[PDB]
């Protein structure tokens, strides 16, 4: 049937999963499919925002090119914010991220002391703040004690 | 003394343009759907009053012709009140003379043949009303469709009103056979869904069902009841 | 965003009408309900204050004749 | 915004001419004087008087209206059936008064060019406040005194903006007390509403047919 | 802003008013002055008497202080705020007596009575009639 | 062209045949009529179109019922008709429920029968305005008007035809309700002789009804003494 | 039309029976008056008068008192002036004519 | 007496204590548009604010603005505006604008 | 039209992504838009 | 979107776009009388009020009213073109006699509305006869339902309201209405009286005085159709 | 429905130069200036090579219906 | 296809009476026979009953 709202959802579901087995060609073919779906509803307001994170991490995984990541989960916290607090945190941790492979760790900075990231400041921003730290400063000492201390988010995120 | 003259007559190239203007005043009316189950049949209506000040329930448009028919409209509200009329004396005189209820088919047929008078009497204008007609005779489910020419058509899932041929474009996409009562009154609902403007309430819709059981209009709370969904 | 509004005012309220406001007597209906505030000296806009502003600014019309449906 | 005269060669002003008036607008102003005596009409006399009190009347007894603070009244439409006396009581009403009696029409007002018919009506009355007390003579309002229409593809506004620039011209902004205002017409149902006011065309008189004595004077 | 043409005088029949409600209160009718005055004003707002409205609100203002009428002062400030609009100064000068009584008086209840005089004022019935009351206000709860 | 039946609406909501019924009636000579304590009292200006009409000719004031009058304005002709429709609904009442009709009664029923000729195209409004006068003791007095829209409503005096703006301004400084009828007929008299134009009428002759408690609640012509010396006073004031 | 281009839309509309008697106060100020002269009776039988008939009121009752030779104003020629406009007023129409 | 209220809001009022509209975050408006019957206050409460008041206030015909050569009607309205943005606090009556 | 609106559009979707090939899922994203999306009305 | 063919606006057919231009040419017929009518429900109680406009002194005062009484548990305020509405209201009489002595008990307000909506229907939909230029208002008190109001058009719709209006303000009075009932009851005791003069008040902004409204009254305690004297109406008034 | 904002907007973030008409600016009194006035600005809209030409209210220099006598 | 489906204003079309001119002159009153018309329209069955 032309029920294409919950066809996007559970084929997102099913592009998640091929990257938890770790299978980058396959799960590629699904979140595409998933997109062309999407594209046939005139207000998916969050499947739109978490449509947008999923097309971020395969683009990440593929490490193709990072500035795209960076446009996708932008998106992802425009949708997420001030609706969706649970997992509007995750666009920051990856938002911050996207900046620092970028060799542009100064612009982290700019993101987190915004008037509008401020409210959702929290463990998790100041984790990618040493970090971000780390790599303007270009102390290597700094990072290991910047993940240690930091551990809980940094060597478990999957 | 009353005008003896049709005043619907044949245009040039064939067709009746009054016929045309009471479909076009229909399609200018409210949604309005009907769904044939396996086991029963549904059909629904939007009730969107101009204002809070109006009382949802002093009138109503899915309303009873016997214990075993109903039927529901999509355009004139003062018209579908006269059809009603009509349908209701002409079911008791069939019941008054076979003793039987009248079946949805024949009720249709009499009811168009109504219809039809009116398209070619004098000094009259055609009802600018179509008709959906739900019942349940001979052990099976019936549904049909009557226009204002006087045609009445027998129908699986169709839908009147605003945007018709979009519902009717969704129906075909959502239908399926053998669908029971309670999938055709979500089906129903969310076909109304498709074209509301609007959030939709308890007494913003109607919903009535004929099954085994008979005809009856669906309370508030059970329409709020399914609208959880 | 750039006027002062208070905490009792709820926008959802305002935008939930059938009316086809495009984009004028929307910042016209924010213009006189501010306008509103000045004619008390108040610096807040309250949700008293828009309610007299769209009544002012929509003007609906009597578009209906609820006999057709 | 004055006229003034300037050497061919080298440009300097030398002296101020007068005003200069459209040669249409000077032609409506009538210098021989119509003989019509009131005696000639017949049945109007219940019109007559009214319109003589409220044209002629004004013009030779200021010191009577300023004793009782009233401002005398302003216009004189004149409406009926085709033929009545419209035009007898205009002509008449020209003969015996010593002022200026510019002498419009309908159909002249009208101009194929954008603001030519204002300049015709602003100009028109220009000269006669420019005058002595003068009267001046709109007959055939029809033609510049429309109903206004609202519509989309096509229309007609050229004329209406020379009756806008009328309206404005009589009563508006500018109190102009001197210049009194006589229509006629035989069509009153088809007059824009603005142009039947009160400051506007004041004393709307009704030519009625003649009932059966005012028949034997007519004859 | 609006000259009424001079009529009647309305302070000479509150002059003689006015302190005669003081004896009632002061005798223990404290309801009974109270209610009397209301209807005293509302007869003055009608007619819009800046003078006339000031000096009674105030007393009844006054009154309840001396009364030592706390719990009937917070009522009677609110209901004396948003009757019909008032006169913007009349309230105006209503804050500035009770501005005073509340940086003189101790004890806890001041600062539960010190809100109701904020939200009086709050962002509504405000500026330059009662705004620069509102910050020294605000200030002492600091 | 919306103003050809009466069945057709205005675009403004109006039908215009019915304006074109009054404005039939408006061409007519003026007739009044005054209620006072004691009775109603009629009077209508009869303009003589030639001398070679018998006085009385052409007359306006109808007995629609022994204890109800009537006097029109408009078109002659179907002023009779709706006199003729009143006498019959008056006989029927009075066969049917046995007592005289009440003035409301009738007042209402002629009045939805000539409302009943505003609603199609079969038919054409009247062209006619009447207005009915009663009196008894269990009702007192009592005037009505019916105009061809089919509006009733009472009176207490009221003017129909050319001159019913003038005579309305006349009538309101009569305070007719602390007087008797002797006094109403010569104060009718002077305001028909008011308000007739002798420029536009040549010549004009005075017919007065009445009916009250000096009548019995009889309604019948004045006696023709009443009739010269009211006259005489409508001469003597306009001196 | 749009806001923005003409925000505020003022719709001046015939006076209403309060505002009526305040009209005739100001144009009827300045007569040579005698007599009670009452306002209250002019306003009950205009309706309708948009703001000129009103002073069109006042001015004609000059013109009726001015016939008669009269420096003199009463009630009456005020009166008798309120139905001569009335009369001269049914045949413009009456039509509101709003903005959408 | 409410419409000049409201008229005044939007003429008067912004060119005299703007800090006051500074203060909620609105700007005054531009318009205003004073429809009605024909024969009502429009006139006469355009040329009241005229007689009073302290600013430049350019009264046009609307109908007096426009020539039968190419481009004199438009220029006519860019010189009006001209002027106006030269001449600071200034109001621009233009009268019946069904003309133009 | 609508076929000859699908390859200009699966070139613009090859830009939002700043690329410089057309890819498959460009072509098949843009009759989404064209038809899929813009088939009602 | 106003096309025509044919004689669309002369006769009771359909335009090409499917308007009845008759029909909503009578609904600009019920605003030629100027009046405006007001009817809010309460808790246990109905009440209407509607101008009362005496042109001249002549007039009596008893003879011009718009309130009628159908039966004793039963009144209407009608709008519209005088005759017309007596028309209606000799016909809801009939019909309510009629239904007395046929089914053996009184008629149910919404039964007579649907009676008179049947009517009109008859009315527009037939090119003999024009669409009725009036609109009424009934009240009364149901057995099992409480107060009840109904409002019957040219057209015939019959919907029931909680409070309505009929006259040139209906857009107004709607408003204001809509206001107040949203507020807390649309008025909830027998002074709901004060909602309705308050309303048309408002609207008019007249400030009426007691020969300028007429009321009238339907309550739980007392079924019996009253229309309240000048002495009520002034006390009322007073009150506010 | 937000037409012009929307180009206020570009004017502001933008890198290249910006050129602003009226549809009615294009047409003058003296015959055959109005060509020359529309040909400069798209020569002077060259030699700044990234800009933009906003020409507002069209609707008074392009319409169909043209009578070729006045 | 999308306007004008109903009565009012409107009426033939003057992309079509545009051959019955030209087609009525290619047709005999024509010297150079070197010249041919065509059209495009997305109905035929709206075509007049000369074309
Ligand atoms: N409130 C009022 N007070 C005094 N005079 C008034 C009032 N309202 C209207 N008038 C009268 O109206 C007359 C003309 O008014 P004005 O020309 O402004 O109205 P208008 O016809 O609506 O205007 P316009 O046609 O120019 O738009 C004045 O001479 C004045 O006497
Ligand atoms: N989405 C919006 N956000 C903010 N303001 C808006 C919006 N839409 C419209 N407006 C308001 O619309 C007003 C007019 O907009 P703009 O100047 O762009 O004209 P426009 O709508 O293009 O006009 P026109 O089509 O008549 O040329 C602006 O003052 C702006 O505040
Ligand atoms: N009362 C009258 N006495 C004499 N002649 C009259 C009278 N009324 C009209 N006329 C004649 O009518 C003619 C003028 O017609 P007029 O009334 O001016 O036409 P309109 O009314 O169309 O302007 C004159 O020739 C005049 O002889
Ligand atoms: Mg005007």
């Amino acid at each position: 049937m032309d029920d294409k709202a919950l066809l996007v959802e559970v084929q997102l579901l099913e592009s998640k999963t091929y990257h938890a087995l770790s299978n980058l060609p396959k799960a590629r073919a699904a979140l595409t499919s998933a997109r062309t779906t999407a594209n046939a509803i005139y207000c998916p307001p969050k499947l739109q925002a978490t449509l947008d994170m999923q097309s971020g991490i395969i683009h990440a995984a593929e490490e193709k090119d990072w500035k795209t990541a960076y446009s996708y989960f932008y998106e992802a916290f425009e949708g997420y914010d001030s609706i969706d607090s649970p997992k509007a945190i995750t666009s920051l941790k990856y938002m911050l991220l996207c900046k620092i492979m970028l060799n542009t760790p100064e612009d982290v900075q700019a993101l987190v002391s915004g008037k509008l990231a401020l409210r959702y400041a929290g463990r998790q921003t100041e984790a990618l703040k040493c970090v971000a730290q780390a790599s303007k400063n270009r102390s290597l000492a700094d990072f290991e004690k910047a993940l240690t201390d930091y551990r809980a988010e940094l060597r478990d995120d999957p | 003394r009353g005008y003896s003259f049709s005043l619907t007559t044949f245009s040039p190239s064939g067709k009746l343009v009054q016929i045309e203007y009471a479909l076009a005043a229909v399609a200018g009316g409210a949604p309005s759907v009907g769904i044939k189950a396996a086991n029963g049949v549904v059909l629904a209506t939007e009730k969107k009053q101009k204002s809070i000040l109006y009382d949802e329930r002093s009138v109503h448009k899915v309303e009873p012709i016997t214990k075993h028919i109903g039927l529901v409209y999509s355009g004139m509200g003062p018209d579908y009140r006269v059809l009603v009329h009509r349908a209701r004396k002409l079911a008791q005189q069939y019941y008054l003379v076979y003793q039987e209820p009248i079946p949805t088919a024949q009720l249709v047929q009499r009811v168009a043949s109504v219809m039809q008078e009116y398209t070619q009497s004098g000094g009259v204008r055609p009802f600018g009303v179509s008709l959906l007609i739900c019942g349940w005779n001979e052990g099976r489910p019936y549904l049909f469709q009557s226009d204002p020419s006087g045609a009445y058509f027998a129908w699986k899932a169709t839908a009147m009103g605003k945007n018709y041929v979009n519902g009717k474009t969704f129906l075909e996409k959502r239908y399926n056979e053998d669908l029971e009562l309670e999938d055709a009154i979500h089906t129903a609902i969310l076909t109304l869904k498709e074209s509301f403007e609007g959030q939709m309430t308890e007494d913003n819709i109607e919903v009535g069902i004929c099954n085994e059981a008979g005809f009856r209009r669906l309370t508030p709370t059970e329409v709020k009841d399914y609208l959880a969904a | 965003s750039k006027m002062n509004l208070s905490e009792e005012v709820d926008l959802e309220d305002y935008v939930a009408r059938p009316d086809k406001i495009s984009g004028a007597d929307i910042n016209s209906i924010c213009q006189e309900s501010g306008m509103l505030a000045v004619r008390e000296n108040r610096y807040i806009v309250l949700a008293k204050d828009f309610e007299k502003a769209y009544k002012t600014v929509i003007k609906k019309d009597e578009q209906e004749h609820e006999f057709y449906k | 915004g004055d006229l003034v005269g300037v050497n061919k060669d080298s440009y300097l002003i030398l002296e101020t001419l007068p005003t200069e008036y459209d040669s249409r607008v000077k032609a409506m102003e009538v210098d021989e004087r119509p003989t019509e005596q009131y005696s000639d009409i017949g049945g109007l006399d219940k019109q007559i008087q009214e319109l003589v009190e409220a044209i002629v009347l004004p013009m030779n007894h200021k010191e009577k209206f300023e004793n009782l603070g009233i401002q005398p009244p302003k216009g004189v439409l004149m409406y009926g059936p085709p033929g009545t006396g419209k035009t007898l009581l205009a002509r008449a009403c020209a003969a015996q008064t010593k002022a200026t009696f510019l002498k419009l029409a309908g159909p002249q007002l009208v101009q194929m060019f954008i603001g030519d018919g204002a300049k015709l009506v602003r100009d028109a009355f220009a000269l006669a406040k420019e005058k002595a007390p003068s009267i001046i003579f709109i007959d055939e309002l029809d033609a510049i005194g429309t109903k206004r229409f609202d519509s989309e593809k096509a229309g007609d506004r050229e004329v209406q903006r020379t009756m806008l620039e009328l309206l404005n011209q009589l009563d508006g902004f500018q109190p102009n007390t001197q210049v009194k205002v006589i229509a006629a017409t035989n069509r009153v149902d088809i007059l824009d509403p603005a142009l039947l006011r009160s400051g506007r065309l004041d004393r709307k008189i009704e030519f009625p047919m003649p009932n059966e004595e005012a028949r034997a004077r007519i004859m | 802003g609006r000259i009424v043409k001079m009529e009647v005088d309305y302070s000479a029949t509150v002059d003689q008013r006015l302190p005669e409600c003081a004896k009632l209160a002061k005798e223990g009718r404290l309801q009974e002055v109270i209610e009397t005055l209301l209807s005293l004003e509302k007869q003055t707002r009608t007619a819009s008497d800046m003078v006339s409205t000031s000096r009674i609100l105030v007393a009844v203002v006054k009154m309840c202080y001396e009364a030592k009428e706390w719990d009937l002062l917070n009522e009677n400030i609110m209901l004396l705020s948003k009757r019909r609009s008032q006169l913007k100064q009349a309230v105006a000068k209503m804050v500035q007596q009770c501005c005073t009584y509340v940086e003189e008086i101790t004890d806890l209840p001041i600062k539960l009575r010190l809100i109701d005089t904020l939200r009086m004022v709050t962002e509504g019935k405000i500026y330059v009639e009662i705004e620069r009351a509102r910050l020294t206000k605000t200030l002492a709860t600091i | 062209g919306y103003d050809l039946s009466a069945s057709t609406f205005s675009p403004d909501g109006r039908v215009f045949q019915v304006e074109y019924a009054m404005k039939a009636v408006e061409n007519s000579s003026t007739a009044i009529g005054i209620r006072c304590k004691d009775g109603v009292v009629f009077g209508v200006e009869k303009l003589v179109l030639s001398k070679l009409y018998e006085e009385g000719s052409n007359k306006r004031l109808f007995n629609v019922d022994r204890h109800v009058g009537m006097a029109v304005a408009g078109l002659l002709a179907d002023a009779r008709s709706l006199a003729d429709i009143a006498r019959e609904e008056a006989s029927n009442f009075r066969s049917n429920f046995g007592y005289n009709i009440p003035l409301k009664h009738l007042a209402d029923r002629v009045a939805m029968y000539v409302h009943a000729y505003t609603l199609y195209s079969a038919v054409r409004p009247f062209g006619c305005s009447f207005m009915l006068g009663s009196y008894s003791v269990n009702d007192g007095a009592q005037l009505y008007m019916i105009d061809p829209s089919g509006v009733s409503y009472g009176y207490w005096g009221c003017a129909i035809g050319k001159a019913r703006q003038a005579a309305k301004t006349e009538i309101e400084k009569l305070q007719m309700k602390e007087m008797t009828c002797r006094d109403i007929v010569k104060e009718v008299a002077k305001i028909i002789y008011i308000v007739h134009d002798e420029v536009k009428d040549k010549a004009f002759e005075l017919e007065l009804s009445w009916v009250g408690e000096l009548t019995n609640g009889r309604h019948e012509i004045v006696p023709k003494d009443i009739r010269e010396e009211a006259e005489k006073y409508a001469k003597e004031s306009l001196k | 039309l749009r806001p923005g281009r003409l925000d505020r839309k003022i719709h001046i509309d015939l006076p209403n029976e309060q505002a009526r008697l305040d009209i005739l106060k100001i144009h009827a100020g300045p007569i040579t008056k005698h007599g009670e002269i009452d306002y209250e009776a002019i306003v009950k039988l205009s309706d309708g008068f948009n703001g000129a008939d009103l002073r069109n009121v006042c001015t004609e009752a000059g013109m009726f008192a001015i016939r008669a030779d009269h420096d003199f104003v009463v009630q009456e020629d005020f009166m008798k002036a309120v139905r001569k406009v009335a009369d001269s007023k049914k045949l413009e129409s009456k039509l509101d004519y709003k903005p959408v | 007496s409410e419409q000049i209220r409201e008229l005044r809001e939007v003429i008067e009022l912004p060119l005299t204590n703007p800090e006051l509209f500074q203060r909620v975050g609105i700007i005054p408006p531009k318009g205003c548009l004073l429809y009605g019957p024909p024969g009502t206050g429009k006139t006469l409460l355009a040329r009241a604010v005229a007689s009073q008041l302290d600013c430049n206030f350019l009264k046009v015909v609307s109908s007096s603005i426009v020539d039968k050569y190419i481009g004199e009607s438009a220029r006519l309205i860019r010189e009006m505006f001209n002027y106006a943005r030269d001449h600071q606090p200034c109001i621009i009556f233009m009268d019946e604008i069904d003309a133009i | 039209a609508e076929v000859k609106g699908v390859c200009t559009e699966a070139g613009m979707y090859a830009l939002r992504e700043r690329r410089v090939h057309v890819t498959q899922e460009d072509f098949e994203m843009a009759v989404a838009k064209v038809m899929q999306k813009d088939s009602e009305k | 979107r106003g096309s025509s063919a044919g004689f669309d606006r002369h006769i009771t057919i359909f335009s090409p776009e499917g308007r009845l231009y008759q029909v909503e040419y009578a609904f600009k017929a019920i605003n030629q009388g100027g009046l405006t009518s007001v009817a809010v429900r309460g808790k246990d109680c109905a009440v209407i009020v509607t101008q009362k406009k005496v042109p001249d002194k002549l007039l009596d005062s008893s003879t011009v009213t718009h309130l009628f009484k159908i039966t004793e548990n039963i009144g209407c305020v009608m709008t519209g073109m005088t005759a017309d509405s007596r028309s209606q209201v000799q016909r809801a009489r009939y019909e309510a006699a009629n239904w007395k002595y046929k089914y053996g008990y009184e008629i149910p307000v919404d039964m007579l509305c649907k009676r008179i909506a049947d009517i009109s229907q008859v009315y527009t939909q037939n090119a003999e006869m024009r669409p009725l230029g009036c609109c009424m208002i009934l009240i009364g008190i149901d057995e099992e339902q409480g107060p009840q109001v109904y409002k019957c058009d040219p057209a015939g719709y019959y919907c029931g309201f909680k409070a309505t209006a009929a006259g040139v303000k209906q857009t107004e009075s709607t408003s204001f209405l809509e206001k107040k009932v949203k507020k807390k009851f649309d008025w909830t005791f027998e002074q709901t009286v004060e909602t309705a003069i308050t309303c048309l008040s408002t609207v008019l902004s007249i400030d009426f005085k007691p020969s300028e409204i007429e009321v009238g009254v339907v309550t739980v305690e007392n079924p019996k159709f009253r229309i309240l004297t000048e002495a009520e109406i002034d006390a009322h008034l007073v009150a506010l | 429905c937000g037409k012009t904002m929307l180009a206020k907007a570009v004017a502001h973030h933008t890198t290249a130069a910006f050129i602003r008409v009226v549809g009615s600016e294009f047409v003058q009194k003296y015959l055959g200036e109005g060509p020359r006035m529309v040909r400069d600005v798209f020569r002077l809209a060259k030699e700044n090579a990234p800009a933009i030409i906003f020409i507002d209210e069209i609707d008074a220099i392009a319409t169909k219906r043209f009578d070729a006598q006045t | 296809g999308s306007s004008r489906l109903e009565g009012g204003s409107g009426g033939d079309s003057e992309v079509q009476r545009t051959m019955l001119e030209l087609l009525n002159q290619l047709d005999g009153f024509e010297a150079t026979k070197n010249i041919k018309v065509i059209m495009a329209t997305n109905r035929i069955d709206i075509l007049d009953s000369a074309l």
